[PDB]
């Protein structure tokens, strides 16, 4: 199960993720894959941020998504 | 340049602006940031995710 992630500056990342997955480890796979903090990682789908304390199960997220990853405040 | 935005996205910051299903964005421009746009909705100017706008022209 991959899924697409936007990145403000034009890069989609696809990182590996499972429905059983939560937001927080998805978070920590960004940083570990893109090097960025978690606590500075805005993840919306569907119009709805996205909980680190809640599962993909949770947003019905599937595989072949698309995830929006948005910064604290974007002043650009 | 008008765009609908058939969604339900809730404008998480200042800057950002509140896009739902319908609610049309005038004069929308793609800015540097991928997905990013920047528009007039509800009279008040702020950029949104791609992946909730539409554009109708």
């Amino acid at each position: 199960m991959q899924i697409f992630v936007k990145t403000l500056t034009g890069k989609t990342i696809t990182l590996e993720v499972e429905p059983s997955d939560t937001i927080e480890n998805v978070k920590a796979k960004i940083q570990d894959k893109e090097g960025i903090p978690p606590d500075q990682q805005r993840l919306i789908f569907a119009g709805k941020q996205l909980e680190d304390g809640r599962t993909l199960s949770d947003y019905n997220i599937q595989k072949e998504s698309t995830l929006h990853l948005v910064l604290r405040l974007r002043g650009g | 340049v008008d765009y609908i935005v058939e969604y339900d996205y809730d404008a998480v910051h200042d800057d950002e602006l509140t896009i739902r299903v319908g609610e049309i964005i005038r004069n929308v421009k793609k800015l540097q940031e991928e997905g990013w746009l920047e528009g007039e909705l509800n009279g008040r100017r702020g950029m949104f995710p791609d992946n909730f706008v539409k554009e109708i022209k």
